């Protein structure tokens, strides 16, 4: 039993209710990789399962909206406490319950000649308060349009009777229970920029290839006729400038280089769970995996 | 036929933006500008909205 | 799952039934697809999310 | 319930007997379509 | 579903111990992936006394990891095997503790 394990360093550059960026360093790539599938697949969140529709009387059919239904997103800050609902004892009624199986209604009729739209909110929940229809994209954010998700548009004859029936999953099962929306990380650059092969060559080839790269990482100074990196985390690794001082010849000018360490995430949400609740139910996720895999009862 | 629902590749959640989209496009934008107002970053969503085909309209007509 | 049933006839009395049935598939791993520009195939192979090359936003 | 067919253009409720020949009673266009009862359907959201 | 966690009558995971080779072992773990086995042979990798460390799937559509240790005297498969689960265990612990650190920097 000697030490055998590295240590790990976060440092947060923004963070805000459905979105984040840190600095984690010091763990091998593998790490970060397990942190993104389990984030993507793994964590579990509270989605429509079940529809049963009494009348429906629209242009649109039954499993038009029943796939509608399944995509909207609830708000699952229970669902880690929460249990898969083939492991639970009761509940064998095809309805409410309280450990799984939150039960929904939606009835909606239009009697103007106004085309009336049924959105997400005209989802009314029994168990409430805890898993309703999720608000933020339209409330607590003036982002896009407070009428939210649209399900159907109706006119004069036409209604929709149904009720939804909500349980526990993850991403594998389907993507309806994926909570990630934007799951990724990339490396930083290490760039290590020549200075005496730079005031070799002359102006207008520094202005020539600094133009050809695709992002602004570099910038010309011209009060002291140098060039200066000003945004390392901008570079895509393509080599297009790196390439024209091939054609260009002059080889020792920049050497970029991936650093082993220092892996930049950028978590996004689909306002189901908040950033760094993921990113914790990932840890523990984790954790529970590497628990229920030992063989510390036979050590010989 | 109506707009879908969670942008098929990533997963962000779409389905809202559809009206503010019209009336974007209706007070004077152009489609980069409206979808920068928006904010769609990828193009994956980008790709999602400008070439949706609404065509809820022309069923509502033919009923009855 | 049946959709309408449609009786009708004709001068001579002649009925005639039309049921519809409906159904909805998604694509199977035995299905055929193609471009623009006549580059046809077939899914031979679905692939699950977290396995395919990501670009650096994560498309 | 009934049978309680639906013309096409009536959209009158003729409530068909035992096999007459097929024409909408109140005119002459045989399209006798079948009208939805009220019964439960189950799905799966997927 | 089925597709899920091991149903009765079947270990989480079952050890093998290879006869032509001193040293040797093949751990055929159930319901995993990419994301264990890839951090697992890779904590296996940054130890001492360890020799071979790999990971296969015997079908890309089975759910199902093989893997596999050699190793020298002075330690066993199972030890750097357990050494490895524990370690990583450690390091979540760490992160954990670093992240609900750094989430409070955000005060309110
Ligand atoms: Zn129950
Ligand atoms: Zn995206
Ligand atoms: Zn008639």
């Amino acid at each position: 039993g000697a030490t055998y394990q590295r240590f790990p360093k976060v440092k947060i550059r923004e963070l805000k209710d459905d979105y984040a960026k840190f600095e984690l360093r010091d763990t091998d790539v593998s790490m970060a990789n397990a942190l993104r599938r389990v984030m993507i697949s793994e964590v579990p969140t509270v989605a429509i399962d079940l529809v049963e529709i009494e009348v429906n009387s629209s242009v649109l059919n039954d499993e038009f909206i029943a796939h509608r239904l399944g995509l909207i997103p609830l708000t699952s800050e229970r669902a880690m406490s929460m249990r898969f609902s083939r492991d639970c004892d009761a509940c064998d009624g095809d309805g409410q319950c309280e450990f799984c199986s939150v039960e929904f209604r939606l009835s909606a009729k239009c009697v103007t000649d106004q085309t009336l739209d049924v959105t997400s909110k005209d989802l009314y929940s029994a168990d409430p308060t805890v898993t309703p229809v999720d608000f933020g994209d339209s409330s607590g954010a003036d982002s896009s349009e407070q009428r939210g998700i649209i399900i159907v548009k109706l006119r004069r004859g036409q209604e929709l009777k149904l009720r939804a029936i909500a349980r526990k999953g993850i991403g594998k099962d389907h993507a309806k229970w994926s909570p990630a929306a934007t799951v990724t990380f990339m490396y930083e650059p290490d760039i290590i920029i020549n200075e005496d092969m730079m005031d070799t060559l002359t102006d207008d080839e520094k202005i020539d290839l600094i133009e050809s790269s695709p992002t602004k990482v570099f910038d010309f100074d011209a009060v002291t006729r140098q060039v200066v990196v000003v945004d390392p985390e901008a570079y895509t690794y393509d080599e297009e400038v790196i390439k024209k001082a091939e054609a260009m010849g002059k080889q020792g000018l920049i050497e970029i280089r991936p650093k082993d360490d220092s892996f930049i995430f950028t978590v996004e949400s689909t306002g189901a769970v908040k950033a760094s609740q993921l990113v914790l139910n990932a840890i523990d996720l984790l954790k529970q995996k590497l628990d229920a895999v030992r063989l510390s009862d036979d050590t010989v | 036929m109506i707009i879908p629902v969670r942008c098929f590749t990533c997963g962000k959640v779409i389905g809202n933006k559809w009206d503010t989209y019209l009336d974007l496009l209706q007070a004077d934008y152009t489609e980069g500008d409206a979808l920068d107002a928006i904010g769609l970053v990828r193009y994956c969503c980008r790709r999602m909205l400008m070439t949706h085909v609404d065509l809820i309209e022309k069923l509502l007509n033919y009923n009855t | 799952i049946v959709q309408k049933v449609v009786l009708s006839s004709n001068d001579d009395g002649k009925n005639y039934a039309t049921v519809s049935l409906r159904q909805v598939r998604s694509p199977c791993l035995g299905d055929k697809f193609s471009s623009m520009h006549g580059q046809k195939g077939v899914l031979g192979y679905i692939e699950e999310q977290e396995n395919f090359a990501f670009t650096n936003q994560g498309i | 319930e009934p049978v309680t067919y639906v013309c096409g253009d009536c959209g009158q409720e003729n409530t068909l007997k035992s096999g007459d020949v097929i024409q909408c009673r109140e005119c002459g266009y045989r399209i006798l379509y079948k009208k939805r009862t009220r019964r439960v359907v189950q799905y799966e959201a997927r | 579903y089925e597709r899920f966690v091991v149903p009765e009558g079947t270990k989480k995971v079952s050890y093998e111990r290879d006869t032509k080779i001193i040293n040797a072992a093949s751990f055929t773990i159930e319901r995993e992936d990419h994301t264990i086995g890839n951090i697992v042979r890779m904590q296996l990798h940054r130890d001492e006394n360890v020799l071979f460390a790999g990971y296969q799937l015997p079908h890309p559509l089975k759910y199902k990891i093989i893997v596999r240790i050699h190793t020298t005297s002075q330690s066993s498969p199972m030890q750097a095997y357990n050494q490895a689960i524990n370690d990583l265990d450690k390091e979540l612990d760490f992160l954990k503790s670093q992240f609900e650190a750094e989430v409070a920097k955000f005060s309110n």
